[PDB]
């Protein structure tokens, strides 16, 4: 009975809308992400039943801000009304008080704040997905951070999620070391990621993007040296390739 | 109860796909046209 | 049954929401606080753990409500959330409006009465967070409390919250005094979680602390939320490292 | 700096498109020179930390040591390889020391010369250097003594390094001792503690998941543990797996380690007589090309 | 309800000091360990159970099985601690990841 | 493909050794005729026919059944090739529960 | 197999002999198939049940079949007692 | 199974995937009719099937393409309520972009907003899901031909070529096989006319069935323009097929 309301505790404690909500988020897609002291690689696989829809058109790899990318496991429509309403969040509380875009820990606690009012709410449903957000900031350096449709927040150096989570788990848990590059990083990842799968592995339905250090390429104008361009770089299939053949 | 605990492997690394793979062999003599080596790269998930 | 509102009542005049609320809190890890005459120390334990959870660069269940009153967490960590930016708002609120900051026993009774709130009203859940408040204000000097999620508080010398409820607070009063001392104290919390947890190793990474003192200087009060090292360094003094 | 590192290069052209005369005359002015470095000179040879210059020196000596080959030269310099550790004494001195000592067994070398330098240099680590320095040239020292076929010798070290290892818990230090503890088993016909250490490794390894090389190793080891218990269908499972595994790796001395094995994976389907599996391996496709 | 029976006995998870006892009578029926180990072995695992402690005896036996040797040993007890702690480890292991 | 490949030659699947294969669970719709469609393969091979019921004369006893189902097994396997169609195989099936 | 081929061993040892086993793992693994092994090499008997004859026909009818099958075993002792499924019979727990 | 909660959207099950959620996929093949969409290499091409069972109904008004705004189709399987409503509010969308970010709104932007606002019907409690696939055509400013296939559940995906309906399968695989052997990922036909050809062909083939000129709806996108052909113009086409 303490099943179906979100307002109803069991006698064991905890409420079952959140977790079956967990249930929802491990039927997802297998997404990872390792923290690096230069860096913080990011990394899914993509699907979509049906060759004859094109890759690009999904995006399960986002921006969040310029300096600040996501991914997702768990179910489809959730996510992307769900980014939306992050980044236009991240305007109201923090670009019109900073005039500029929010730190890492910052923006974590404004998006697991919607999730704290999916399940506050009675006839209003958690969301369906897990999220991780890597970003980079000028006071903490690089992170990684996990938000639940709980509407807690857990910060990791290295997690994976999704289906295939608890095998990409163990493999991380030996293969990781403190001090990495960017470069060794992305390494790790699209090897962890091709336990997951085989045979229909390239770097085509393969979407990996880090948040390293500032590129001038994307910045987009070029004389004000006193502001950095972004963080956050999406990495193409061609680029991936370099990488999956060089291993 | 209970002393001993054996766990299978499911994903299976190369070395136990090609083993029953192998089954095939001992059971029947297959052609030089068939490879079975093939079958064990394109497997990810895949039991006996 | 009468789980099915929080706005019912029993035959006995119970309510199982409250009771089922009041278990959540022994899901998650030890809290303790323990008042001394010289300081107040408040100690947690994680609930969370693994060799790629960051927990060394990072507090979670120790936050600085204002400059000068604490909260130590236990019960489920979105409820928490909540409760705690609002507590931090009303506390520094009344920092504003009469430029001194709030009393104690204000801003805990003023929390309860929001946790209370969520039982009385509406058709929501009751909010399962026990805190543990420890603050100084110059009216009774250093107070301990802890709220109950039925949202109501009582003060303490002593009193344990989060997992182990029951056997902390028996440990707990076994070896304490009336007397003691603030360094004493910190021994004391040490002490009580290395039977409490059920994770033999007790180290570093499993460890929240902070004490609040006025022998912080001296006309001073200074809230210290302890760093990592600091914690690793302590549990070799009382030798459970 | 830069005629210490022109000069290194300049040596080497020397052998392989010159008389070896003049090669050998450029390496005895260098030791000169990286010695005086060495042993510092402003406090790094260059004032303050020891920037380009000093770590350009440590580097160049494993040029110095041994290109080489068997020589009378090579073994010239192999006691001498000890007495740099003392003359440096940094943290990264420690890793270079393990490279330089492995390259004079890779390249051809009396083993016996060998032994005496590591003994010498196992108790410069262990003096009041570093434990890490002294762990890792215990396990290399055992492997010598096998290959030279004193099999007590490297028990002897074995032991010392399971016990410190009974104390610390992540080591995947203790995965390589196990792992040799089998071989020298293997030979003293002690099949039961080939086993024995043989399980030991698995479990204080965590799958496979460890050096890809390493993993090679180990299930070349399996490989001949089960031909002997007469079972080859398992034998010859994981000797392919650890083929692939070398073959597919960038050989060193690697190239040595897949021969043998590519032997043995024909030896098992002939004890059976499937005449058939012995010529699918044999083709062309690296049975006479590689 | 509580006439009936309203005597009450719990049977408690052991200590060590109880656990030392539960591994020494267990050892004399099978062959002791050398160095005589059993207590050292009983402080480095306390079990959840008399019959935790009796696992590690059968299991640490069994490797004297493989080999088919006529004694058991220190090394032998060691690695037989660590099929008790699989057990543990199975049942609860997603309350230290995604958890709260 | 199913019945009549291996029937004439057992041959062919002995070579592969891969075994020939039986069992074919005939579902769909009521009247959709494919009890009709029973006799219509057995016709071309001209193999017998053996229509089992199993109600009426069967029930949730085991006694009398075994003889039964003894006797049908028997009479295909001498009057070979034989197909044996088992309807109402659905009434001698039960699930966990 | 090994009690049975060499129950002296156990003896000289004085272990105790091994008793249950978990096998385990996903399906389609090969659970069954490295038991159907077990019970032709063993030449002793074999007693095979499942868990979806374990069931109630009747109210009590499910705890019935139990002692019946292990005072079976017991009397072609020795016998290897299989079950199949145990998946829907240990469950830890319900709220019913 | 059942239990709470095919009763609510709201509320998950154990699976963690909503039932009622699920079945508005169930709720598509309602008005029994399939879709195609092809992309050409400067059109758009959609074709949808007309059934007028009686001649009661006036084949004009019996439709399931609309014109959304000028550069805008959508095509539209199941019912017909859950159609008008999605389709009114593409319009109302459409129309709305433009007044604040100024021109003509790409195909990809009306399908994002639509798929939001789908999620969001799922969200509260107190709306239910849509029960249509809509199937959106254009020709981009700047993206060109574009067929982006948004589903009553929120989710999007862009498109080579899509089918919708209860023989989509059918289509599906027609598909893959005609895209896979020219070893491209698009019709390379210039004209919208020869695209229009081809899309009849492949349909007629799928499905297997001869269709006449009063069972086929047929609007085209090319760039800067949508229109919905009559079954006069309907009828050049089919003529221009029936003897080549
Ligand atoms: N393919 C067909 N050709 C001719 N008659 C048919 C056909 N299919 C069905 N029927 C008719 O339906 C009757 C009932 O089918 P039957 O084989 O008794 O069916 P089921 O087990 O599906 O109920 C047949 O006896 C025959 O008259
Ligand atoms: N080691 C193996 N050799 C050959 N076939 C195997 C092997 N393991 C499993 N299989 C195949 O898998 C089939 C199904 O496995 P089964 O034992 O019924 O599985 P589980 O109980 O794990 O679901 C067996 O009938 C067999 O054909
Ligand atoms: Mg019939
Ligand atoms: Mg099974």
């Amino acid at each position: 009975r303490y099943s179906f309301s979100l307002t109803t505790f069991s006698p064991s404690g905890k409420l079952g809308q959140i977790d079956y909500a967990l249930t929802a988020v491990k039927q997802g897609v297998t997404s990872l992400g390792i923290k690096a002291t230069n860096g913080v690689v990011i990394a899914t696989e993509k699907k979509s039943s049906s060759p004859l829809a094109m890759s690009e058109t999904l995006s399960k790899v986002s921006l969040l801000t310029p300096d600040i990318g996501a991914v997702y496991s768990g179910m489809g429509p959730d996510y992307r009304v769900l980014v939306d309403k992050s980044r236009k969040v991240a305007h109201t509380s923090y670009k019109r008080i900073y005039g500029e875009y929010p730190p890492t820990k910052l923006l974590v606690s404004e998006v697991a704040k919607i999730m704290q009012e999916a399940t506050q709410s009675g006839g209003v449903r958690p969301f369906g997905v897990s999220l991780l957000i890597a970003g980079h900031d000028e006071f903490n350096g690089f992170s990684l951070y996990q938000v639940d449709p709980s509407g807690s927040y857990f910060p990791w150096k290295a997690t994976a999620i999704g289906k295939g989570s608890v095998a990409a788990k163990t493999f991380l848990e030996k293969r990781w070391n403190d001090e990495l590059e960017l470069e060794d990083a992305i390494h790790i990842a699209l090897l962890t990621l091709k336990e997951s799968v085989e045979g229909e592995f390239n770097g085509d339905t393969i979407e990996l993007a880090i948040i390293g250090d500032e590129n001038p390429d994307l910045l987009g104008y070029t004389g004000i040296p006193t502001d950095k361009g972004p963080r956050f770089r999406k990495l193409t299939s061609q680029e991936i390739n370099d990488r999956l053949e060089a291993l | 109860r209970l002393d001993r605990k054996i766990e299978f492997p499911s994903l299976r690394d190369r070395r136990e796909r090609r083993l029953i793979f192998g089954t095939i062999a001992s059971k029947m003599s297959l052609a030089p046209e068939a490879d079975l080596d093939s079958l064990i790269i394109r497997n990810d998930s895949l039991s006996g | 049954r009468y789980d099915s509102r929080t706005t019912i009542f029993s035959p006995e005049g119970r309510l199982y929401q409250v009771e089922y609320a009041l278990e959540s809190i022994s899901h998650a890890g030890t809290a303790i606080g323990i008042m001394a005459s010289d300081g107040i120390v408040l100690a947690a334990e994680r609930k969370v753990t693994s060799t790629l959870l960051e927990q060394d660069t990072s507090t979670e269940k120790l936050y600085k409500l204002n400059d000068k009153i604490a909260v130590a967490v236990a019960g489920l960590t979105a409820d928490a959330e909540i409760l705690i930016n609002t507590a931090r708002i009303h506390a520094q609120n009344y920092l504003k409006t009469y430029n001194e900051d709030i009393p104690v026993e204000i801003l805990v009774r003023r929390l309860s009465d929001i946790k209370q709130g969520y039982t009385q009203h509406g058709g929501l859940r009751p909010f399962g967070v026990s805190f543990i408040y420890a603050g100084y204000d110059d009216r009774y000097g250093y107070q301990l409390y802890t709220s109950n999620p039925s949202g109501n508080y009582t003060g303490w010398k002593a009193i344990s919250v989060g997992a182990n409820t029951s056997a902390a607070q028996t440990l707990l009063q076994m070896d304490y005094k009336d007397d003691m001392k603030v360094d004493d104290a910190i021994e004391l919390a040490l002490k009580t979680l290395s039977k409490t947890t059920d994770s033999s190793a007790l180290t570093y990474d499993r460890l929240e602390f902070a004490t609040i003192r006025k022998g912080a200087n001296d006309g001073e009060v200074y809230q210290k939320i302890f760093k990592p090292q600091e914690i690793k360094d302590i549990l070799v003094k009382t030798g459970i490292t | 700096m830069s005629l210490p590192g022109s000069k290194l290069e300049e040596a080497r052209r020397l052998v392989n498109e010159k008389q070896y005369n003049e090669a050998e005359q450029v390496y005895l002015s260098l030791l000169d020179k990286d010695s005086s470095q060495s042993s510092a000179a402003a406090g790094a040879s260059v004032d303050d930390k020891r920037r380009n210059e000093q770590e350009t020196s440590i580097l160049e000596l494993g040029q110095l040591y041994v290109t080489m080959g068997a020589k009378d030269k090579l073994r010239e310099f192999i006691p001498h390889s000890t007495e740099y550790m003392m003359q440096f004494a940094k943290s990264k001195t420690v890793k270079v020391l393990k490279t330089l000592i492995e390259k004079f067994e890779q390249v051809p070398d009396s083993l016996d010369d060998q032994i005496f330098v590591c003994e010498k240099s196992i108790e410069f680590a262990k003096r009041e250097k570093r434990v890490f320095l002294k762990h890792s040239l215990s396990i290399k020292l055992a492997t010598l003594h096998y290959q030279k076929k004193q099999y007590k010798d490297s028990l002897a070290l074995i032991n010392d390094l399971l016990r410190e290892f009974k104390k610390l818990d992540d080591k995947p230090s203790l995965v390589d001792v196990h792992l040799l503890e089998s071989k020298v088993y293997h030979k003293l016909r002690n099949l039961a503690k080939s086993k024995a250490s043989l399980t030991a490794a698995r479990t204080a390894a965590n799958s496979i998941y460890c050096p890809t090389q390493t993993v090679a190793e180990l299930d070349l080891m399996s490989g001949i543990l089960h031909c002997e218990d007469k079972d080859y269908k398992t034998a010859f499972s994981y000797f392919f797996e650890s083929f692939e595994s070398y073959h597919n790796l960038t050989t060193h001395n690697s190239y040595e380690k897949a021969c043998q094995v590519l032997k043995y994976m024909l030896l098992s389907k002939i004890m059976l007589n499937l005449i058939d599996d012995v010529k699918n391996i044999l083709n062309a496709k690296y049975t006479k090309e590689t | 309800r509580p006439g009936r029976i309203d005597r009450k006995i719990e049977f408690p998870p052991p200590s060590v000091a109880a656990r030392a006892e539960i591994l020494r009578i267990h050892s004399r029926k099978m062959n002791l360990t050398r160095g005589i180990n059993l207590r050292k072995v009983a402080e480095k695992m306390n079990g959840c159970s008399g019959a935790d402690v009796k696992g590690v005896c059968t299991e640490a036996g069994m490797y004297a099985l493989r080999e088919r040797r006529i004694h058991v040993t220190q090394e032998d007890f060691e690695l037989a601690v660590g099929k008790v702690m699989n057990k543990n480890q199975e049942t609860a292991i997603s309350v230290a990841k995604l958890f709260k | 493909e199913v019945i009549e490949l291996p029937l004439k030659n057992p041959e062919i699947f002995q070579r592969v050794g891969i075994k020939p294969p039986k069992g074919v669970l005939l579902y769909g719709p009521p009247g959709t005729g494919k009890t009709l469609l029973a006799k219509a393969v057995a016709a071309t091979i001209g193999a017998n026919f053996i229509f089992s019921p199993a109600s009426g004369i069967v029930d949730k006893y085991i006694g009398e059944s075994a003889r039964i189902i003894r006797e049908m097994f028997a009479y295909a396997k001498e009057h070979e090739p034989c197909i044996i169609f088992m309807d109402e195989v659905d009434a001698i099936g039960g699930r966990r529960f | 197999e090994l009690p049975l081929v060499q129950a002296d061993l156990y003896e000289q040892i004085g272990i105790d002999p091994p008793r249950g086993v978990l096998l385990y793992g996903p399906p389609g693994t090969g659970k069954t198939m490295l038991v159907k092994a077990v019970a032709n090499s063993t030449k002793a008997a074999f007693i095979r049940v499942n868990g979806s004859e374990f069931v109630h026909k009747y109210l009590g009818e499910g705890p019935r079949m139990v002692r019946d099958v292990f005072r079976l075993a017991r009397e072609n002792a020795p016998s290897i007692i299989f079950i199949d499924e145990v998946d829907s019979i240990a469950t830890k727990r319900f709220d019913a | 199974s059942a239990a709470g909660y095919d009763r609510h959207i709201t509320i998950f099950s154990p699976e963690g995937r909503l039932y009622q959620v699920e079945y508005a996929f169930k709720a598509t093949n309602q008005t029994n009719i399939n879709s195609l969409a092809v992309r050409g290499k400067d059109c758009t091409v959609v074709i949808s099937q007309k059934k007028v069972p009686d001649k009661l109904l006036d084949p004009t008004t019996v439709s399931y393409i609309f014109c959304i705004s000028r550069t805008i189709g959508m095509v539209v399987n199941g019912p017909i309520p859950d159609a008008r409503n999605a389709a009114l509010r593409a319009k109302a969308e459409a129309a709305e972009f433009r007044y604040k970010y100024g021109y003509d709104m790409p195909c990809d932007v009306l399908a994002k907003r639509m798929a939001n606002l789908s999620q969001i019907y799922t969200q509260r409690a107190y709306m239910r899901p849509l029960g249509v696939i809509l199937t959106f055509v254009s020709v981009d400013e700047e993206l060109g031909p574009s067929i982006y296939k948004t589903d009553p559940a929120g989710y999007y995906v862009g498109y080579k070529a899509t089918a919708t309906g209860p023989k989509q399968q059918e289509i599906t695989t027609n598909l893959e096989n005609h895209f896979k052997k020219s070893k491209i990922d698009h019709i390379n036909e210039e004209s919208w006319e020869k695209v229009v050809e081809f899309a009849i062909t492949h349909m007629i083939d799928a499905l297997g069935t001869e269709f006449s000129k009063n069972d086929l709806e047929v609007g085209v996108a090319t760039k800067d323009k949508f229109f919905t052909l009559s079954a006069e113009n309907i009828e050049e086409r089919l003529v221009a097929i029936a003897e080549q």
